[PDB]
C-alpha cells in the first residue's frame, strides 16, 4: 500500500524500491515413516540419502598442490532438477533389497519467504528511494513521513 | 670448551654465551627466508636453497 | 524576510558528487533461475558498453 | 566400496564422476563480457584508504 | 536407550537442499527450496514417535 | 553406458502380486538376442510406451505461480486487454513446462 501510494508523486519520489526478496513457493517432501518402517528401511538412511543426494554433504579434506581443500558429494545435475526425479532414488532395506523413494513419499507445494528482516528486534521491512531531480532529500523525507501517517 | 670438544667423534658439539638480552635473537647478521609461491614442493625448495 | 527565507530553504545532509563509479541492481521475479538473470545482465552490460 | 572374497570389486569411478570443481556455483562474475573472478575488499573500522 | 535413539532419529532437521541445484542443467527454469523433515512442534506429535 | 539397444522387444505381463518389503510390481518383457550382446543377470533400464493424448496444455514454468494455500494460479488476459488471475491444477512438470 505504501509503495502504491508513493508511486503517485513522480515529481518528488523516484526509484522507490523495496530491499529484499518478496516471497517464493517451496517444496515439501512428506515421508510416511509408518510405511517406511513397515517396509524395512530406517529413517536415518532416508534422511542421509536425501541430504547427501540433493543438499550435498561435506565429507573430508584433502591436500592438493600443497593446499587443503574439501571433498563434496552430491548428485549429478540431471537427477535433482524436477520433483519427479525424486522417484529415481532408491534406498537399501533391511534384507538387502532396494526400494524406490516413491513408494513411501509424497509431494506438496507451499508458500514461504526467503529473507526475513528485523529492526531493533521487532520485525520490519526496508525500502529505498531517491529524490526527484531539482529536489532535496529533506523534502523527500518529509513527504514520506506525511505519507506514512495513514 | 669448543677447543676440547672438536676432538669428540660422532658428535657436532658447540658452546657459546647467551646474548645481552635473551628475549629476541642476536642483532648480528640477516635472516633470509626463501619462499615457495607456486607450489613447487619440498624437493624443489631444498634444491633451490642448495 | 530572513525568517521567511529561512523557512523556504529546503533541508538536506550532504551533497552528492561525481566519483566515476556507480552501481546497478537487478531483481528478477521470484523463482527465477540463473539463466534468466544471466540474460538480463547480458542485456544490461551490452547496453552499457554500446 | 564392496569387495567379495574372490577379487570382484566396486570402484568409485563406477558409481561417480569424480572431478575437480567449485565449492559452490552460486556466484558468477563477468568482466566486459569475458569470464573473470574478483576479490572485493572492505576497509576495516578505522584506517587510511590511501 | 531405544527411546533415546528413536527420539534422536525422528526429531532431527535435514538439509534437503534446493530444487534446481546450484549447477543447473542447460535449459532449467524452475527453482525452489525443498522442506524435508523438521523438528516436532507439539506434544501430540511427540506421542506419535514410533 | 546409455547406448540404445539395436533391437526392440515386447511386454508380456507375468506377475500381479505386490512385494511386501519393496512395494513394487515386476513386469516381464521378452527380447530377441541373436548377437548375444547381453548376458543373463546384468542391469538394464527399460523404457515403456503408454500412449499419446492431445488433451494436453503446456504452460511455461515461469508463468505459473502458487497462492499461499498451495494451489497454483496463472495470469490470463481478457478480451478487453485486462489481466486476471485464473486458478489451475498443475500436476506434472515436463522439461520446463507445466502440464
Amino acid at each position: 500500500q505504501l509503495l502504491a501510494e508513493a508511486a503517485k508523486h513522480p515529481d518528488m519520489l523516484t526509484s522507490v524500491r523495496p530491499n529484499g526478496l518478496e516471497d517464493t513457493p517451496q517444496f515439501k517432501i512428506d515421508i510416511d515413516q509408518e510405511k517406511a518402517q513397515a517396509l524395512g528401511v530406517s529413517i536415518n538412511d532416508i534422511n542421509t540419502t536425501l541430504g547427501a543426494a540433493w543438499g550435498g554433504s561435506y565429507v573430508n579434506d584433502f591436500i592438493d598442490r600443497g593446499r587443503v581443500k574439501k571433498v563434496y558429494v552430491m548428485s549429478e545435475a540431471k537427477y535433482r532438477m524436477l520433483p519427479d526425479d525424486i522417484g529415481d532414488w532408491y534406498v537399501r532395506a533391511a534384507d538387502g533389497q532396494m526400494v524406490p523413494f516413491s513408494a513411501f513419499s509424497s509431494s506438496r507445494w507451499e508458500y514461504g519467504s526467503p529473507r526475513l528482516e528485523r529492526y531493533n528486534g521487532l520485525p520490519s521491512m526496508e525500502i529505498l528511494g531517491q529524490a526527484a531531480p531539482g529536489k532535496s532529500t529533506g523534502e523527500a523525507m518529509e513527504l514520506m513521513e506525511q505519507l506514512a501517517s495513514k | 670448551a669448543t677447543r676440547a670438544f672438536s676432538q669428540i667423534k660422532d658428535a657436532m658439539v658447540f658452546a657459546f654465551n647467551l646474548p645481552a638480552i635473551v628475549e629476541l635473537g642476536t642483532a648480528t647478521g640477516f635472516d633470509f627466508e626463501l619462499i615457495d609461491q607456486a607450489g613447487l614442493g619440498h624437493e624443489k625448495l631444498t634444491q633451490a636453497r642448495n | 524576510g530572513m525568517a521567511y527565507l529561512f523557512v523556504r530553504l529546503p533541508s538536506s545532509f550532504l551533497p552528492d558528487e561525481d566519483q566515476g563509479v556507480f552501481m546497478t541492481m537487478v531483481q528478477l521475479p521470484a523463482g527465477a533461475t540463473q539463466e534468466r538473470t544471466q540474460k538480463v545482465l547480458n542485456e544490461v552490460t551490452h547496453y552499457y558498453l554500446t | 566400496l564392496k569387495v567379495n572374497q574372490d577379487g570382484s570389486r566396486v570402484l568409485l569411478r563406477d558409481v561417480a564422476k569424480i572431478e575437480l570443481g567449485g565449492e559452490n556455483y552460486d556466484i558468477i562474475a563477468e568482466f566486459n563480457g569475458q569470464p573473470a573472478s574478483g576479490l572485493g575488499i572492505k576497509l576495516a573500522t578505522g584506517a587510511n584508504a590511501l | 536407550v531405544d527411546v533415546i535413539t528413536a527420539i534422536k532419529a525422528q526429531n532431527a532437521q535435514v538439509a534437503a537442499g534446493q530444487l534446481g541445484g546450484t549447477p543447473p542443467v542447460k535449459g532449467q527454469q524452475l527453482n525452489a527450496s525443498i522442506i524435508a523433515q523438521t523438528r516436532l512442534t507439539s506434544t501430540e506429535e511427540f506421542g506419535k514417535i514410533l | 553406458d546409455g547406448i540404445k539397444f539395436p533391437q526392440d522387444g515386447t511386454l508380456e505381463f507375468s506377475d500381479v502380486t505386490v512385494d511386501q518389503t519393496t512395494g513394487s510390481i515386476t513386469l516381464r518383457a521378452i527380447f530377441p538376442n541373436p548377437d548375444h550382446t547381453l548376458l543373463p543377470g546384468m542391469f538394464v533400464r527399460a523404457r515403456l510406451e503408454e500412449g499419446l493424448n492431445p488433451n494436453a496444455i503446456l504452460v511455461p514454468q515461469q508463468g505459473v505461480t502458487r497462492t499461499p494455500r498451495g494451489d497454483a494460479t496463472v495470469l490470463v488476459v481478457g478480451a478487453d486487454d485486462k489481466v486476471e488471475t485464473r486458478p489451475i491444477v498443475a500436476s506434472q512438470a515436463i522439461g520446463d513446462k507445466w502440464l
